[PDB]
């Protein structure tokens, strides 16, 4: 079985 | 009456494949309240802001040398990889259609309906012949309809007052059959 | 192009709910269920050819919620403007008396992704064996959703798909009956 990969969301800029 | 305001953030990573995995392109998109704000396009290799809202994030993410190296590479690590995984049951999925013909009326018969059900993938050609002469005008269709469960359907209708002695034939071609399907509707 | 594969996630306040799913050419491959914290395949035969680590999807959603609060503030708290759905009811395939079928209620071109859907047989709500897809993506960033009701078609019965959404004045009733 192949394993699907995903992409990781990264955090935006806060103030 | 639940009248509270809503705030919505949606992310899409699209992998676009042209001619197999020969050319692949990635779009990472960040969308606030149905407006795209920042985007990463494999063809650029940096984030660009799309609206003013996105400028902070694009500048910030473009500083993370690590992040950028990772995404540029993603067309290998993510897109081509996943294509591989699913290819066998998504790309190569074939499900032959069911074909029915039947008469009808219009909002004594005036309509011959040719129904094509439960096929995959979506692209299909449906044609009407009177005896052997393709009928082009007076065909209307629903267009291609997607059911949401990895099949499609379509209705292709033909406005005719069938004369008796004539044979109407609906002919379907689809990537799942190596020879066209037909259904006759005589007199 | 030949094909597209979309990893699509969202987070919505104040409802505090987010989905994560994969789409191939407009069909759902799988989603992750935030509740039961596991992966749900759109068809059984998929889950026996490939698999996906559900954990990482939660990771993404937590991030997404974080970002959503950042954007809400950055936008000076301006909220989404509702787009009401359009709805058609359809059968799976041409109906024959006493062979199983499925009524499809197709809800399309709406936002935000919160919609209340109820089936009605001769006017009474019915729920036996009904099912739904997740909110599926569109290129315009609106959503699609499918609602399903398996049924034995008869002369007797009429069916209705009733759809409520923030963008609609009164709810939408969409009618269907054996011919």
């Amino acid at each position: 079985m192949g394993m699907f990969n995903m992409l990781s969301t990264v955090l935006g800029v806060s103030i | 009456g639940d009248t509270r305001p809503r705030f919505l953030w949606q992310l899409k990573f699209e992998c676009h494949f042209f001619n197999g995995t020969e050319r692949v392109r990635l779009l990472e998109r960040c969308i606030y309240n149905q407006e795209e704000s920042v985007r990463f396009d494999s063809d650029v290799g940096e984030y660009r802001a799309v609206t003013e809202l996105g400028r902070p994030d694009a500048e910030y993410w473009n500083s993370q040398k690590d992040l950028l190296e990772q995404r540029r590479a993603a067309v290998d690590t993510y897109c081509r990889h996943n294509y591989g995984v699913g290819e066998s049951f998504t790309v190569q999925r074939r499900v032959e259609p069911k074909v029915t013909v039947y008469p009808s009326k219009t909002q004594h018969h005036n309509l011959l309906v040719c129904s094509v059900s439960g096929f995959y993938p979506g692209s299909i050609e449906v044609r009407w012949f009177r005896n052997g002469q393709e009928e082009k005008a007076g065909v209307v269709s629903t267009g291609l309809i997607q059911n949401g469960d990895w099949t499609f359907q379509t209705l292709v209708m033909l406005e005719t007052v069938p004369r008796s002695g004539e044979v109407y034939t609906c002919q379907v071609e689809h990537p799942s059959v190596t020879s066209p399907l037909t259904v006759e509707w005589r007199a | 192009e030949e094909h597209v594969i979309i990893q699509a996630e969202f987070y919505l306040n104040p409802d505090q709910s987010g989905e994560f799913m994969f789409d191939f050419d407009g069909d759902e491959i799988f989603h992750v269920d935030m509740a039961k914290k596991e992966t749900v395949w759109r068809l059984e035969e998929f889950g026996r050819f490939a698999s996906f680590e559900a954990q990482g999807a939660l990771a993404n959603i937590a991030v997404d919620k974080a970002n959503l609060e950042i954007m809400t503030k950055r936008s000076n708290y301006t909220p989404i403007t509702n787009v009401p759905p359009e709805v058609t009811v359809l059968t799976n395939s041409p109906v024959e008396l006493r062979e199983p079928n499925v009524l499809i209620c197709f809800i399309d071109k709406f936002t935000p992704p919160v919609v209340n859907v109820t089936w009605l047989r001769n006017g009474k709500p019915v729920t036996t064996g009904v099912s739904e897809t997740v909110f599926l993506p569109r290129e315009d960033h609106l959503f699609r959703k499918f609602h399903y009701l398996p049924f034995l078609p008869s002369t007797e019965d009429v069916y209705d798909c009733r759809v409520e959404h923030w963008g609609l004045d009164e709810p939408l009733l969409k009618h269907w009956e054996f011919d």
